[PDB]
């Protein structure tokens, strides 16, 4: 089949930035009754994709002018005159010159935004979650960046490892930042025989680490 | 305006068969080429499958050639397709679209419906509240199988401020996750803050009542 290879795989770029991304395929892509049929896709998470670029330049319905495309043979080229924060997205090129119809793998693009250091707070195990024999304490970073953050959890100043798990929120198409939550999982018995709960966060935009805690 | 609807998407045990549908309003279908696209969870993009407005001329790539039969009832402006011994491979997110007469393939595209091919049950959440200048508030939705799970507040009336994590997969093989928001501090007390969660694999629907 005919492999479309999207360079680079993912980038970072600054709002108001030019962005280029390009797509290579193995083989020629011009249909028997001459058209190129080499079409570029934006997608966020969660939705379905969405139309911007068709036949190599021709922009669809309702794209913003500052999306275009270009390119011929097997070299094509995906071009953001201005970067704006909705755009971020996983773009992809597709190929509908020889079946079967082929995608690229696709391309990251996030926005690089100034650092922000996220708000912290701690929720406690609800009521109706002990008498179920388990207790979930979750610690909430939000609207920060960069990425990397850094969470550690006390029980009664108790260093926690291998009880915790976190999940990051796709970069937000407003901010630009990414919000994180942790969740320190423990047993009925154990919580209750604990007092203090709280989480530690360092951070890129924080001076010293945060502490959230509270009381059981 | 062009409207594409998929359902049928649902929870199968390798081996078994699916049928999904998609209903489409807002232009002439038996005009229309029609599609069926992929997505495999964390993956990019799959052409499945593609059939002419009318004659019945269709085709499918290799990796479903044989086992997917995508057909379509001109009558009832719905395009379908039959997927036999499936896969684990074929589990994700299937897309509907139609193209443009001047040339485009997916202009437009329907929610996609989920399909999970899988040996395990399906299992509903459990939902308990994140108790809280402005002050945080959410929703833990735990032990569910398989994704997805959506989250609203208020029947949809609260949507700023408000952040669905992507679900973690727990060590029992269970997807757990967080929806929180974050509302001004003087507001509790004033507003009423309820969660809507709905698992559709397990048709799961729970409203849970957030308070100080
Ligand atoms: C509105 C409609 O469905 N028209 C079809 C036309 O499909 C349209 O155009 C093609 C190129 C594609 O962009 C579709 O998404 C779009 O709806 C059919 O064209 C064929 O489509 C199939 C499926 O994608 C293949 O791409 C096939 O090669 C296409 O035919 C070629 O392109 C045509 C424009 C002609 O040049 C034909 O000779 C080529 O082989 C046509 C098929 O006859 O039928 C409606 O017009």
């Amino acid at each position: 089949d005919i492999q479309m290879t999207q360079s680079p795989s993912s980038l970072s770029a600054s709002v108001g930035d030019r962005v280029t991304i390009t797509c290579r395929s193995s083989q020629r892509i011009v249909h028997s009754n001459g058209n190129t049929y080499l079409e570029w896709y934006q997608q966020t998470p969660g939705k379905a994709p969405k139309l911007l670029i068709y036949k190599v330049s021709n922009r669809f319905s309702g794209v913003p002018s500052r999306f275009s495309g270009s390119g011929s043979g097997t070299d094509f080229t995906f071009t953001i005159s201005s970067l704006q924060p909705e755009d971020i997205a996983t773009y992809y090129c597709f190929q509908g010159s020889h079946v079967p119809f082929t995608f690229g793998q696709g391309t990251k693009l996030q926005i690089t935004r100034t650092v922000a250091a996220p708000s912290v707070f701690i929720f406690p195990p609800s009521d109706e979650q002990l008498k179920s024999g388990t207790a979930s304490v979750v610690c909430l970073l939000n609207n920060f960046y960069p990425r990397e953050a850094k969470v550690q959890w006390k029980v009664d100043n108790a260093l926690q490892s291998g009880n915790s798990q976190e999940s990051v929120t796709e970069q937000d198409s407003k901010d630009s930042t990414y919000s994180l939550s942790s969740t320190l999982t423990l047993s009925k018995a154990d919580y209750e025989k604990h007092k203090v709960y709280a989480c530690e966060v360092t951070h890129q935009g924080l001076s010293s680490p945060v502490t959230k805690s509270f009381n059981r | 305006e062009v409207q594409l609807v998929e359902s049928g998407g649902g929870v199968v045990q390798p081996g078994r068969s699916l049928r999904l549908s998609c209903s489409t309003s807002g232009f002439t279908f038996s005009d229309y080429y029609m599609y069926w696209v992929r997505q495999a969870p964390g993956k990019g993009l799959e052409w499945v499958a593609y059939m002419s407005n009318v004659g019945a001329i269709t085709d499918y790539p290799d990796t479903v050639k044989g086992r997917f039969t995508i057909s379509r009832d001109n009558s009832k402006n719905t395009l379908f397709l039959q997927m036999d011994s499936l896969r684990p491979e074929d589990t994700g997110v299937y897309f509907c679209a139609r193209g443009t007469r001047d040339g485009s393939w997916f202009a437009y595209w329907g929610q996609g419906t989920p399909v999970t091919v899988s040996s395990a049950s399906t299992k509903g959440p459990s939902v308990f509240p994140l108790a809280p200048g402005t002050a945080a508030l959410g929703c833990l939705v735990k032990d569910y199988f398989p994704q997805p799970v959506t989250v609203s507040w208020n029947s949809g009336a609260l949507t700023s401020g408000v952040h669905t994590f992507p679900a973690v997969l727990q060590s029992s093989g269970l997807y757990s996750l967080s929806s929180v928001v974050t509302v001004p501090s003087s507001s509790l007390g004033t507003q009423t803050y309820i969660c809507n969660v709905n698992h559709k694999p397990s048709n799961t629907k729970v409203d849970k009542k957030v308070e100080p």
